[PDB]
């Protein structure tokens, strides 16, 4: 009788609801790692690739001329395409330090809300790693609660009565962990690679930046 | 964000305590 | 959606018991 | 003997506090929930509208124009208005980069406002979060107590005896955990639409900031022609 | 009897000291908190007054006639006169970029300054918060262990020979929980009324910016036209 | 901040508390 | 019939003997690491100690470049060096100096940023499994400990005599736990206070690069003048 | 006898050996908290003297001959030397921005360097106490685990044999904790004291750029 399932399926509601919503948010969490894991693969595959390509580029005309070979979902041309809008809407302007103050603003905004971006599923694993032991712990509590008033009730001084439902209560606890963990640590890993990628992306916008900035020195020297 | 993302693990150690002492109480007694 | 179908199939394969 | 009401009712004072305690932190963190969500959507759905409306402006003249139908509680008319404002206050200057630096600082500074007053109720929600399953474990520790008194006191052998007291204490605990996964979930869904939000009322004070700045700048292009 | 205060007077002089250690860490955490409490009402109460009087101002010799009102110990005169001293000690400089800044610096400076004496108190609060429940877990590892110590030296099972050790792990237990319990509520109402206070008091140094760097351009043009 | 780790961890603790509930629990009665 | 600290992971449940050798993979990862990052690390920081202390007696960056020109391809301190050149030989046909004073910055920023994230390469080993693995070692404790009372509840019957390999299992899974969870701490530390004083040692080269090249462009320009 | 000292007397190597892990970890995290407010102590007593006096001045010529006489140690007279040997080595220069920047600059990273060079010790502070609670823990596990392979191999079941080796395991818990909670408040009492010494340092260092920012444009602005 008493496997693990049967162990399931004979304890009480409560406990045995606890148990399939840590079970629920296990797949949950599973299929948000699965989801993002390929995604941020992709993105840091391309973004590293187009780094690349623009690291030959010498003025901001050239690296357009780069970037017009990446498709429109890439995140380099997005920024480049930011940058040379602040010029084309700025055309009537004999101030050049207004152009690059507002372009850094803008791309800096931008770096943020990409990075912002990819956070999308990372409330379900926060709120999953933090909750989990807690719901584990009160799935724990209820059965040896439940195996007390079965004491009370059925007035018998042994414990081998309890040890079931002993057993019952610790499967919530233990099944609170597998829930938690996996969380907890996939949370930490796309926290650090969320970060590691908007340096990367930061470093493509500032050589947008840098480009610019040369470019319109240049300009505004080689007219006097 | 401020979002709580980590096991705080004091409250378990503690509701651990409380299963510990229950049983060092009824056991010695059945 | 692959990553809910392949999250629950590995799961399914451990919740047999 | 039951097993919920006549434990509950049969518990002393101190654990009848302590549950009545949790049960309050409970409906306070519901209330709060309730309360928030339907304003925060309210502000949520209202901003991403006026957003969609003020990206196609090209002038903070017209951008103030198109702003001008949006209701008197609107956060972007109440970005539009304040740097026209500090442009008024400022007319009788010749430097544009003074004009420029004190309405970034003004604005920045409404924008920490807002932001300060849209997570009015989390304190409450981060401590009920933290404090209840310890306030909880009191309860059960207490009661352990008064259960530990009562046989110390007649000095019995029963299990059984011990039993009802030792299930009303574990209950305290189990209504601590109740109080507080819902104030952490709540607390965590807060926290994450507050971060899209100051984020998003960010992008319509930047607007606001870039729309002056170009504007500030052709003008005076226009003027020494 | 077998009372809570002979089962106190029954424990260990180890578990003794962590409990009496405990009380005195719980009564100055009361102590400091109806001390800052009652501060922190009064501060704030005052600059609520001073901000909204000071908000009528539309040149900084207005800000300082509104101000002149205001007593010895008023933070927003002490902030209004670091501005006026910056320019009394720069008379015989035309660099308006130079005094801006330095004014700017200053005040930042001293809105830092107010805040990190503000929070005097909190270190201790968030001392207790963390380390207490840790004490109490102390206590009832050495009751748990004096309940080893009990079955050891008399080799019989019993509920009675292991008490004293139950009692003094729900003692070490009760008083820790005790002291960490308000110590973590106290510690986030003053770490919510500093973040409010601290930030209020950076919104009235920056209508102090304001005003200045208004004055200096007007001036300027006046001189210039 | 520096990023070091400084906290109180005492995690394992409830391993040994499990122990000590089957010591009872089997001993005991 | 009797048991050893091998026999009972040979007769260990199939849960906790991959717990076992999940922490033990932990373990030996964490030793690679460490290994891996100190021989590279300590010959990091003594390369650059070194380049820090003979480019401080340099009074402009032609100097500085003269003073590195043989330190090596990867030498941290050419590297910035060369790059900060490399800003100056693209800006050739720049009047204004203050524009390659701020890309200069901004480079220097990025690459002392970009070096100090490559160092940091391991760490998201040593947190994780600093943090982790005790709750890894509570999960396989408290499966065997689950077990054990399964035991129990299988044969009816209850003695030390059958329990006792049961719990030297659930034991063994915490022990390999901690001794997983330690040396990552002590690892982890060791690298984080390293790495914080890698990085100001790193920044002060940029530092001294910064303020050579500028001084250097201003008292130039002041020359010409 | 059953006393602390027949406890640690009586234990098998490896719970005897971590005791005094723990007590050696007990001294050096008290040899470090005497060794260190000392110092900061004198530090804090100094330094406020150094603010206190050099509050009178009203330019850097003035502050240099308020702080002459300062101890070679003194870090308010290593600021005020920091600053003039950038105006002597930027002689020729025009550009007082120029000046000012790079001394703030300076300034900045002298009063960073201070902070960090004074906080040494502290990795020690930290790491006991992250890891004094588990060398503990793993004394007490240690010598559970050797009670019962004991009673495993030995049969003869009785709680009152085990008691003794469990107790003494306990203990090792006890001096785990006893070492984990001075660090762990001593770490934390240190990185507020240097949180507020780096601030009042900064408060120096920014009377020091104040008196050169205006001395310097003052004197610009009277050869005009």
């Amino acid at each position: 009788d008493l496997s693990v399932w049967g162990m399931y399926q004979h304890a009480d509601i409560v406990v045995k609801c606890v148990m399939i919503g840590l079970i629920l948010a296990s797949v949950v969490t599973w299929a948000i790692f699965f989801s993002k894991s390929v995604e941020f693969f992709n993105q840091k595959r391309r973004l590293k690739r187009e780094q690349q390509l623009l690291a030959e580029a010498r003025s901001l005309n050239q690296a357009n001329d780069i970037a017009a070979d990446f498709g429109s979902k890439s995140l380099s041309l997005h920024l480049l395409n930011e940058a040379q809008n602040e010029l084309e809407l700025s055309e009537g302007s004999d101030d050049n330090e207004g152009i690059k103050e507002r372009t850094s603003f803008r791309l800096e905004r931008r770096v943020a809300a990409v990075g912002r971006q990819m956070g999308r599923g990372n409330g379900y694993l926060a709120t999953i790693g933090a909750i989990s032991p807690f719901v584990g712990l009160f799935g724990t509590v209820w059965g040896i609660m439940n195996s007390f008033i079965g004491i009370a009730q059925t007035q018998t001084t042994n414990l081998a009565v309890v040890a079931p439902g002993i057993a019952e209560a610790l499967l919530a606890t233990a099944i609170g962990l597998v829930a938690a963990i996996p969380a907890v640590v996939i949370y930490n890993v796309f926290a650090r690679q969320i970060g590691g990628f908007k340096a990367m992306l930061g470093d493509v916008a500032a050589q947008v930046l840098l480009l610019q900035s040369r470019d319109l020195d240049l300009e505004a020297s080689a007219a006097a | 964000n401020g979002e709580m993302h980590d096991i705080n693990v004091t409250p378990f150690i503690d509701v651990m305590l409380v299963l510990l002492i229950i049983f060092m109480v009824a056991a010695p007694l059945a | 959606p692959w990553p809910t179908l392949l999250s629950v199939c590995i799961h399914g394969a451990v919740v047999a018991g």
